[PDB]
Formats: structure tokens, C-alpha cells, sequence
């Protein structure tokens, strides 16, 4: 099970989630179960936390192949969070048993995808480039921002979300 | 957890490997080893019933201070398939060059 | 001190000593000893870490912190009144006033039975290893290098492995740089000269900054206009 | 955590296992 | 250079080529090893000078924990010591025990007398100290119980007997060199011509001296037999 | 200083040193070390770069800039009042006035809980590699040349590879050029002498230049005519 | 001048022309290199003087990344060492390691003992260091991780063995010179007559010494056979 | 032709390949021919080597949408290579003819995509991660690791495969990884 | 773009070539390399959709400060056939020596 | 795997609901 697109809308008003189940033959029995949204405040390592930001159960929408693909567009202001200074964690679940021929390690019910707003980062890069235009010297804040973004990338791809939030809160919010 | 076990075993094995090669490890790092294995036995014992999720948050965010502190303790690696910017593999398929009253359309 | 005490690790001195082929058998074990000897022989207060730590007095006696080297002051925790040196010869001994104190080892002998006292004391800045941490001031580094060089050449000269002229030159250079370092770490800064000036020029002298923690030693003395 | 139903069924299955 | 080149230079200067020669190469090895220490002391004992890298050798030791005296409780703390007896260093170079990496670690090689009283300084309670006991082993001492886990050290010094320390030489990448003749002799080239001259002078006179050659129950040296 | 501090690269000094065949074994490493040693020993304030940088105080403590060496002043961001040095021994320690500051390492101990302060400090002009950058004043270059030569010849004389007369001559020359450099960098220029003139001649003395950033120290003191 | 000219000058002065001679050109080569080192130290150790470029010699080194002790997480940072063992240098000249351009780059070559405590100064953190370790290789250390990418360097110095450094010499434009006899001997021409005199004096007396000629299970040297 | 999912499983077992011809009708006729796997040791500048690591002909199966899309789950132990210290080259050959009026360059019968195990490289980079926190110092290890990875990335994206092999050999050929245990760890 | 990719590939290849010959490059130059490949990543991904023409102008004018800054980054060469002073290849073809009412006249 | 208090509360409440 995987993500098709997991993006925040360019208008900074919707959080786009478009999930799908993998096309391989032995997820025929497997479906999509729920969508749980967490922020940098309510995250826990062991799956979604209690009192989450927004829970979604997918039988509610439909009345079986329609249930294998889902698309959500959440008005972020309705979630009562800041679209610019929020890092969303999007969990998904399966509620379904694959066949007995699955190769090992592929049978995992849950996934996760981190989300942030790239507009503030784009504005910071534009500001630093404007500074570079004057006298052709590289500000050190620009290199610091680049390397800290790469640090958060490494933390996310290695799954070390606690230190990822620590860096986010320490550098890209305050 | 089953992972605090692995980190603690790795840390103390590295500690005794250093004491085999050298004859000295900084006690400022022996303190970190002590904290680490004390926490793991705390969480894998009869005192794991007194922890809320806020306590879990605090414990994890305090243990991550020990992650890259010394060579004995390392940043754990989890199975992750995410990133800060994701790829858009959606495909475009309009219907016989049609549009809605305002915009485009697809299958 | 005009300059700032940026801290660096001890082997920065062995970076510099072992340039000399006659000092190649020096070690961190020797560096630690001679560095502590130089720190004490110079007695510069800017090299120590200012710390404050409260203790309780059981009966005219109290436990002293582990890392204490010198006491700036002692005061009562509740009043804030500072303590003086105890001239009394029979403090805690009865037969059949203003508070004071005395410190010898890990014990502080106050004149109060049961109270908490605040001690502002000086210690050594340590490293991640339990070792001393030295200033990176090149004057300090050069003087410490010359101290260690002079000691090692004194040993070699007692053995007869160094010409007396060599040792005389080393001692001369070390003496000049010792004076230079002493002045460098002692002469006040501009901000410290404002404190000294405010202390110096006083139409109504202030002679009771010991009661406070010398807080108002440097405040300006403003006279109203009539 | 966010337990799914099937996990609960597993729990009661293994509890009534010692029935 | 190797032991073989020095040995055969001495032999060829003396022309001891026949197998039926009184002075074998073993005499040459003995004289070379002793005159090496003689020359090194004569050059590097008067006043302190730079010692080249050629005069040194690295031995590798395997340490074992041993009681101070015996297995008693009150007999003091235990020491580590090398498994085998260690060569005696000369006091002219830069002796150093290192933990298989010369550029790292602090193990201090000190005198026997000093090591009786070390580590009382609170900042020197974590420094490992070394000395060669009268037993002939290298004993280790410290106040930091972590030192007892140490298993292997290498000791670099100008050892007083080249043969002993070369026999204890550390394993090379290719492997151990069995024959001493194929190992490298510990001396700077600037001291090699004097060394050969001294050894050749030592054996030149004895080379042509008479022998007690008649088997007649008699001493035949007074007659120059 | 009469002249201007035009900056040039470190290997200039090695271009000048290595003309001496006895100094051909010097490297950029030794140049860097002895250049830092010389810059610190002379302590000439015109060689350092004046910078100003604002920090925020958390609770009687603040983070200090990385390149700081000496602090000219510290003031409050909102009011602009300068901070004197700390005479207190019990600054942030409570029991059961005039602002001040104190700096030891990368931390500044001020007597204010939550405020921002401006610090006017001095650092080293660095190179694009990231190395110290020296003036091209040929008096400075010559004195640094003689400093490095004196250290090298001292080392050689310790081994016994240099005659005592050569080392004595080198020390004598370096001493004279050190005096020449100190006078070169410290004697006021014509405009600095105007500032000193306006500071010296004052019918109504000004004794509060520190409250401002010594801004009006050289301001001319005018008297109205009657 | 090459090794051939010096060797055959010594041989012709000794008139060791017959192939049936006890002292071959290899004796001459050994004596020439050892007396080269002897003369260089005798001339350039008492006090500091100018060393001409002729006593200097160059080698090509290929660097490989190696662990400090072994592959472990806590054994310290890795080093760069030459693939092959490096000849010992003489502490009389200007040893220098350069990145194949003598007039560029700063790779300092320092003492092995100093190299332990190095790089702590903030401005010396991008300087590459060298020292011939007791293993025999030339190890490299620095705090700027870029050094590990370095792959190939050169090393100029007055080496202890002319032969060892001649074998490791840099390739020329024409190519490699297979024969040691066709390589340039590293000594100034002002020091050559002393060297030839010393070596000829070394082998003059032995050239006319008696040999144990008879094959009779006996030592025949006392009889001047 | 294009790649949908080209990846090594994070358990260091399976080299995952998922190819699918473009959905545009220009390429309706063209079909997949074979899958050839090469490593940095068996790589040639043009086309697959004559000594590859694995060959798989598509036409030896059901013969049309099944032919247009193919997926493999090759286990690496059968290939006798190390999952982490190896860089695979995946060649896909197409059999067919694209209909005329397709813009040129789109009608490329052959496509190549490389593979590397990024987990051990992240393991190396985590060692220098915390240098980012420490100000007053350049995070040199972090920068070096990032540039090491991006050298391979850019050299791949520009088609400069030989220098990519050279950089991989210089940097990451000595990578270590935990070999997967044959007894399948049971979970779900 | 397809040219930022080439410039970055050349820049990092030169960087590692220097680290092969030498063991040191200025970190003031590594900063320019970092800026360059960060821009290359950002413009060739999902972040380019926020780019206006003013943003493109500013980005190009900021990147050209990197052009001759180091040896690694070099001035790009584009296909151009122009100049500040263009040529005059027009030909004069008078007709029947005919002046117009004021001006001359050609075909 | 790891449980907190709240996880046990959910499990026990869900047990009691269906008993």
C-alpha cells in the first residue's frame, strides 16, 4: 500500500491525500481502512496517538474496488491548525489479510507520510538569493538552512521523527 | 519495544570492545550507557504500567539526546518510505476534448 | 581582562611543545601536572569558574562541595548578610555577635548552629574527560609552553644533557612571558574600569559592599542638584 | 496506538485461548 | 637493511666464507647486537639529541591480569602484565606503549621506582602506567578498573637487545618472518660503518690467532701450535 | 594609527622568511601558529575587526558569538544604556539596580532576566580559506618575520645548531622592531589627536562617556559667550 | 652521476675487475649507500647549513584509507597510509610531501610523537599531516574529512637509504628506469671524493687478506692460507 | 517505456523492478522484450554486457496488457551478490514498432535505470548528522556524505555511468549490511 | 532547464577531482557548490510550480554571482550569433539614376 | 512493541463492552 500524491495545496488551503493499494495480485483481499492525521504536537512512535487531529473511516464515504482507492481534501482551517507552521503525519491502515504467497516483509498494514508547507522555504530561498545578488557573497544562514533541511530529510527517511521535530521546532518555526 | 534491547546490547558491546582495545572510556559516556540501559529495564519491567502517552513522548524525546552523543549509541534506523516532498504519479486523461462549465475534466 | 577566555582542550599545548625535538617525550600525563602547577603558581582568578552552591549547617559545621578551590564569599541564605573570617579561638566550645566562618578541608566552620548558607566559590573548568580545560589565549599558551619547557630543561640540565646557556635563555624567556601573562589576565577592561571609576570617585564614600555580595562596588554615586 | 478491530479479535481469541 | 646484510658484510670483511671457520655467524650476531647498544649509548647519553626512527622497534605484548602477590584479599589491587618477559629498554630514546595505534591512546611508560606512587593526583586517576618489574615482565597499574580489560598493546622503544625485541616483533601484513636473518636490523645508517669497523676490529686479531690443535692431552698454545 | 590596515595573505610572511636559507623548513602551519602568537602578544586593537551583534538573554545568561575575542561594550537594545562589569558574587542566586555583565566562555552572565543586548566586540579578519589575515604594514611584516625567526633560532640554539651570537642579534633586532611596531600602531593619528584634544580640554568636564557608546568622547566642548 | 659511475669508480680504484673476485659490486653498493648516510649526518648534523638539491630524492606514494586499530565504531577516526613501506628520512634537510606539484599544496610532514596531539587549534583543522609510523608506513591524519579522498602524493627528503628511495622513485617522462645502476645517486659532487676515499679504505685491506682456501675440514686462516 | 518502481527492499532481500510501457497510444504496439541485470563489474558503455547477471525474456509467458507491464521480485541470494555493496543496472528491451508521427527520441527501444541501497549510506550519514546542531563549526562530515551521494545521483542522471562506477567504487563499495535471515521473520 | 544539471555535474566532478589530487577545497567554495545543487534540486522538482518570471529573473541573476566565482562553477556558453555592433550587408541598387522628389530611390 | 496506560484502558473497556 502506497501514496499517489501527498501534498499541501498551492493555495495553502487544502491538504491533499490520495492513497492507493498496490496493484500486485495478492492484495486483492486487502482494502483501505482509515486515515489518521497527527501533527508535531500529538505524534507518538507506536502508531497514531490518542486524541488525534482528524480520524477518517472509509466505509462512511462509499455505499469493493472503489474502497481500494481514496482521495481526501481537508480544509486546513477547519482542522484549526496553521498551514505554514504545521508538520502533518498521515497514517493509513488496511483491514485485510494478504494471500499466503506474499514475499516476506511486504505484508505491512500501516504506512506513514510526512507533510510540510514548501512556500515558506521557497520565500526564504528567494530572500537569500536576493541577498546573494548584492555583492555576490553567500550568506551563512542560507547554507545553514540548506543543511538543516537536509538533516530533516535524513531524519524522515530514516524514521527518526523525534529529532526531526526537534530540528523543525528549533529552526523552521522559532 | 524490542529495539531498546538492540541499542543497549550494541552500546555495552561497544563499551567493552573499547575497554579491550584501549583501557579507558570517558565516564561522561558511561553515564549515558547507564541511563540507556536503566531506561530499557525501566520500560521492559513492572514499571511500564505507570506511563501515559505524554510520558512516552517525553521519554523518547529525552532518549534522542543520547542518539549521536557518543559512538556507543547510534541513531536508530526504522523502515520508512516517506520524505518531506513526495512524488506525483497521477495521470491525466480527459474525455474527448471536453470541459466543465469552468474547468477541465477526466475519466 | 580585555580578552575573553575561550576554552580549549589540554593537548593544544602538546601541539606546540612537541615542535621542539628535545620535548618529544612529554605526555598528557606530564602536561596535566605541569599545567596544574602553572595554573596555581599564576593564581589568575579569570581562569576559574564562578559557581554558587547552598549548603546547610548542622552545628557550626557544614559539608563543602567537591570541586571547591577558593571561596569568594559566604552569606546567610535568608538574610543575605555576608560572613567574615572567624578570628575566634573558641567558636563551638561553651563555657560553664556578627556571624563568621572558617574553611579548611571539606568542612566549613560557621558561627551559626542551624542555618543554610550560600557560598560563591571558584572551581576549574573541566572537559568531557575529567581533565582541566585551559584558555586558548596565545599569551597563556606560550607561557605554559615555556613553563613546561623550562621544567624539562631543568631536569635535563641536572642530568647534564643541556648547556647552561640554553637553560638560562629558557628561564629568561619564561620570566618575561610570565610577567606578560600576569599583566594580560589582570589589567582591567573598559567595562571593568567603569566599575573601578565608580568605586574610586565617591563624594560620600561607600564602605559596606562586603555586606552585600560586592553588588554595589561599581555603581555610580549620583549627587542630587540643589 | 490506534487499535484496529481485528487486533481486538486477536486479543479475545488469545484470552479465550485459556478458556 | 636486514640482519643478513650486516652479518655477511662483517663476514666478507673478515673473509669467513668456509664452513670450516672457527668464528661462525652466531659470533657475528652476538657482537653486532652488543656493539649496537654500545654505540647508541655512546652517542645518545652524553647530551640529549634527536634519535632517528631506525633505532626503534615495536614489540606486541599480550596482557594477563595477575594478583599483586597472591590470591589473598588484602594483598592489594591486581595488575595486568605481559604474558612473556619483555626486553629491557635503553634510556636514550622515546619509549612508548600504544594500544596498537601509535597516534592514539595514553599509556605511560615510567620507571620502576616511580610506578610505586602514581595516580594519587585526582586528575591522573585514569592514566595507565607501565614499567618492567625485576621479574622481567611489563606490569601495568592504574586506579581506573577499566584498565583490566586491556588485552593487547604494542611497545615502541630503543630496546637494549635487538635480537630479543626482534624475536618479539609484531606480525606484518604478509605474515611473520620466521628467520631473524630476514628481519630488519635496528640502527641508523650513519652508525653502521662504525659498527662494522668495531666488530671487524674485534674479530680480526682472534681470526689469525693460533689454536690448541694437537690432540695430545696437552696445552699447545704456549708453543703457538 | 596614522596608516591604514590594508589586508594581505599569510604566505606573504613566508615569502619574506624563506629568503633566509636557515628558515626554508618553515610551513604555513608554523606561520599560522606564530602569527596568532604574535598578534596576541602585541595585542594591537587596530588588527582586529570591530563587529556589533545583538543577542537575547534567557535568564541572566546569553549565547555569545562564535568569533568573539574581546568585548568593547555591552548595552541594552531598547534603552541603549551601557552595561558595566559585574562586581557581584551572588548575581542570579536568590534568597528566601544598575545593570552589569560578565563573560567567561561562550556565555555572557548579565544581571537581567529577559532582554536583548547589543555587544560590540572584536574578531580576526579571516581569509576565504578561513585563515587569519595579516596587515601589509612592512613594520608589522618585519616584526612578525623577526618573531618567527627568533622562535626558530631559539629552537636551533637549544639543539646547539646556532651560535649564541646569532640568537642574541636576532633577539636584539626583534626587541627593537617590537618597540617600533608598538609605537607605530598605538600613536594617535591627526584625527584621533583631534578627538583626544576635544577630550582633554574641557571647561565643564564630561565624566559620563560610558553611558553612551563613548560617542561624544571626542565631541568638542563649546562654551556660550556672554 | 649514476650508481654505475660511482660503483665502477670504486671497483676500478680497487681493480676488482676479474669476475672471480671475492668483493662483488653489491658490496660496493652497500658500502656506498651506508657511507652516504654517514657522510651526510657527519656534515649536516653538527650545525644547520644549506643542503643542496643533489642530496634530496623523491618517491611516489599511493594512499589507501585504513582503520586506526581495526574496523570498530569506537576505535577512532580512520587514517590514510601509503600502500607500501616508506624509507626513513634523515633529520637534516627539508622533508616535504606535496600533491605532485612541488610549488603547491601544504601536506605537513611531522614527527610521529607530535602527530598524536595535532589539529586541536581551530585554524589548523584543514592541514594534512604525515609521520612514518612504527609499522613502517607513512600515515596521514587531519580533521578536515576531505583528506581521505586524496589518492596519490610525492615525498621529497634526504632518505636514509638511497637504494630504497631509488626503488620507489617517481616515474620519469621517458618511463621507469629498470636498473638501479642507471639511476642518479643522491649525493652532492662535493661529497663524492670523500665517499670514494672512505669506501676504498674500507675495502683496501680486505682486498689483500688471506682466505681459507684449502678444502680440508680445517680453519686455515691462522696459517695465512 | 518508463519505470514505475525500481528499488531494493529495505530488508536487503529483494531487488524490485516494475516496468510499464507508456499509456499513450503512440506506443500501443511496442511490447517488452527482456530484462537484463548488470552490476558495476559487468557493465559496458553500450548495451548490456555479454556476461550479464540475470536474463528474463518476457515472451516466455502469457502473450497483451500483461505483456506491456512486467514486475519482478528477484531474490538477491540467488544472484550470488551483496545487496548493499552492489550497484545494479537494469536494461529493458522492447519488441515492436512505434507508430509514425511520434516525436523522435520518444521512440527509444531501450531504457536503463540504476539501483543502489541507500540505507547503509543513511547509516553513514547519521554519524555526522548532529554536526548540524553544533554552530561555530562547519558540518564537514555531513557535507561530505551529501556530496558523495549527489555525485552518484548527478552522474546517473546525466548518463555518465563510468564515472558513476568510479565514484561508487571509491566511496560505497565497502558498505556493510545485515544479511537477511533465511528463516522468514513472521509478522503481520 | 537541462543545463543546471550539467553545470552541477561538472562542479561536483571538479570538486572530487580536486579532493583526489589534493585533500582540501575551500569551504567558502563548498558553500557555493551547496547553493548550486540546492537550486538545481529545487528547480527540477515539485517546488518549481511556485516560480514566476520575476522569481526566475532573480534566481538567474543570483546564480550568475556563482559563475566565475570558483574554478568548479564556470560561465555557461550558449548558442548565440549576435553582437553589440551588427553588420550591414544591404546592397544598393539605383534605378534609372532616378532621384525622388527629395530622397534618392532604389528598387 | 510497547503499551501505555491508555492502551490498556482501551483494551479492557472494549473487552467489558462485549461481555
Amino acid at each position: 500500500m502506497h501514496f499517489n500524491e501527498l501534498r499541501i495545496s498551492q493555495d495553502n488551503r487544502f491538504l491533499i491525500i490520495d492513497v492507493s493499494v498496490d496493484n500486485q495480485d495478492y492484495f486483492e483481499d486487502v482494502l483501505l481502512d482509515s486515515i489518521v492525521i497527527d501533527t508535531q504536537d500529538t505524534f507518538v512512535m507506536n502508531g497514531p496517538s490518542d486524541n488525534p487531529l482528524y480520524i477518517y473511516n472509509v466505509e462512511d464515504a462509499y455505499d469493493t474496488q472503489q474502497m481500494k482507492n481514496v482521495r481526501l481534501e481537508l480544509n486546513i482551517q477547519d482542522l484549526k491548525v496553521s498551514p505554514c507552521s504545521t508538520m502533518f503525519f498521515v497514517y493509513v491502515k488496511s483491514k485485510g489479510t494478504p494471500s499466503t504467497d506474499t514475499p516476506c516483509g511486504f505484508d505491512k498494514d500501516q504506512i506513514l507520510g510526512t507533510v510540510i508547507n514548501l512556500q515558506p522555504i521557497y520565500k526564504q530561498t528567494l530572500k537569500y538569493l536576493k541577498e546573494v545578488e548584492c555583492d555576490c557573497n553567500i550568506p551563512k544562514g542560507f547554507i545553514d538552512m540548506i543543511l538543516k533541511l537536509k538533516a530533516i530529510e535524513l531524519c524522515v527517511r530514516t524514521g527518526n521523527y523525534p529529532q526531526a521535530i526537534k530540528y523543525w521546532n528549533k529552526f523552521f518555526i522559532k | 519495544m524490542d529495539k531498546m534491547l538492540e541499542i543497549s546490547e550494541e552500546a555495552i558491546t561497544r563499551y567493552f570492545t573499547t575497554l579491550s582495545q584501549f583501557g579507558y572510556k570517558k565516564y561522561s559516556d558511561v553515564d549515558k550507557i547507564i541511563v540507556l540501559f536503566f531506561m530499557e529495564e525501566m520500560l521492559a519491567g513492572e514499571m511500564s504500567y505507570y506511563v501515559t502517552q505524554d510520558d512516552y513522548r517525553n521519554i523518547v524525546n529525552a532518549l534522542y539526546c543520547l542518539a549521536g552523543s557518543t559512538c556507543m549509541i547510534d541513531f536508530p534506523m526504522f523502515e520508512s518510505y516517506d520524505t518531506l516532498v513526495h512524488s506525483n504519479n497521477r495521470t491525466f486523461v480527459p474525455r474527448i476534448t471536453e470541459d466543465s462549465i469552468l474547468r477541465s475534466t477526466e475519466d | 581582562m580585555v580578552n575573553n577566555i575561550n576554552w580549549v582542550k589540554l593537548p593544544v599545548i602538546l601541539d606546540r611543545l612537541l615542535r621542539h625535538p628535545l620535548l618529544t617525550d612529554l605526555n598528557l600525563e606530564t602536561a596535566i601536572q605541569y599545567t596544574l602547577d602553572f595554573i596555581s603558581a599564576m593564581g589568575l582568578p579569570n581562569v576559574y569558574v564562578d559557581k554558587i552552591e547552598t549548603i546547610d549547617i548542622k552545628e557550626y559545621r557544614g559539608e563543602l562541595p567537591c570541586d571547591l578551590i577558593s571561596i569568594n564569599q559566604v552569606r546567610l541564605h535568608k538574610n543575605g548578610i555576608a560572613l567574615r573570617a572567624m578570628t575566634d579561638n573558641f567558636n563551638a566550645y561553651p563555657t560553664h555577635g556578627e556571624p563568621s566562618f572558617k574553611t579548611q578541608g571539606r568542612v566549613i566552620f560557621t558561627s551559626i548552629k542551624h542555618e543554610k548558607v550560600d557560598i560563591s566559590y571558584k572551581a576549574i573548568m573541566l572537559d568531557d574527560e575529567g581533565l582541566p580545560l585551559i584558555p586558548d589565549n596565545p599569551i597563556f599558551l606560550k607561557t605554559l609552553e615555556l613553563y613546561i619547557k623550562k621544567e624539562w630543561f631543568t631536569i635535563l640540565f641536572d642530568m647534564g644533557k643541556i648547556s647552561p646557556a640554553v637553560l638560562n635563555n629558557t628561564q629568561q624567556e619564561y620570566a618575561f612571558k610570565a610577567g606578560q601573562c600576569n599583566n594580560e589576565f589582570v589589567i582591567p577592561s573598559v567595562s571593568e574600569m567603569e566599575a573601578i571609576t565608580n568605586m574610586w570617585n565617591q563624594l560620600i564614600p561607600r564602605v559596606t559592599e562586603f555586606r552585600r555580595g560586592f553588588k554595589n562596588l561599581g555603581d555610580k554615586e549620583y549627587i542630587r542638584v540643589h | 496506538m490506534f487499535f484496529t478491530q481485528e487486533d481486538y479479535r486477536k486479543i479475545e481469541k488469545w484470552l479465550l485461548a485459556n478458556s | 637493511m636486514t640482519y643478513n646484510e650486516l652479518i655477511y658484510m662483517v663476514l666478507d670483511e673478515l673473509k669467513l666464507s668456509s664452513d670450516d671457520s672457527y668464528y661462525t655467524p652466531d659470533h657475528v650476531i652476538f657482537l653486532l647486537v652488543k656493539y649496537r647498544s654500545f654505540l647508541l649509548k655512546q652517542r645518545y647519553s652524553d647530551i640529549k639529541k634527536q634519535i632517528p626512527d631506525s633505532d626503534y622497534q615495536s614489540i606486541c605484548l599480550d596482557l594477563i591480569e595477575v594478583p599483586a602477590i597472591s590470591g589473598e584479599p588484602c594483598e592489594g589491587s591486581s595488575y595486568l602484565r605481559s604474558k612473556n618477559k619483555v626486553p629491557t629498554t635503553m634510556m636514550i630514546g622515546n619509549p612508548r606503549v600504544y594500544p596498537m595505534d601509535f597516534y592514539q591512546g595514553e599509556i605511560t611508560y615510567i620507571s620502576r621506582d616511580r610506578m610505586r606512587y602514581v595516580g594519587y593526583n585526582k586528575f591522573l586517576r585514569n592514566i595507565i602506567y607501565c614499567s618492567k618489574a625485576p621479574d622481567g615482565y611489563l606490569y601495568f597499574k592504574s586506579w581506573n578498573p577499566q584498565f583490566l580489560h586491556l588485552e593487547k598493546v604494542s611497545f615502541n622503544a630503543i630496546f637494549e637487545d635487538a635480537k630479543e625485541a626482534s624475536e618479539m616483533a609484531c606480525p606484518e601484513e604478509n605474515g611473520t618472518i620466521c628467520k631473524l636473518e630476514d628481519k630488519e636490523f635496528p640502527i641508523e645508517d650513519a652508525l653502521v660503518p662504525p659498527l662494522i669497523e668495531l666488530v671487524v676490529k674485534e674479530l680480526r686479531g682472534p681470526e689469525y690467532s693460533p689454536k690448541d690443535e694437537d690432540n695430545n692431552a696437552k696445552d699447545d698454545l704456549p708453543d703457538a701450535r
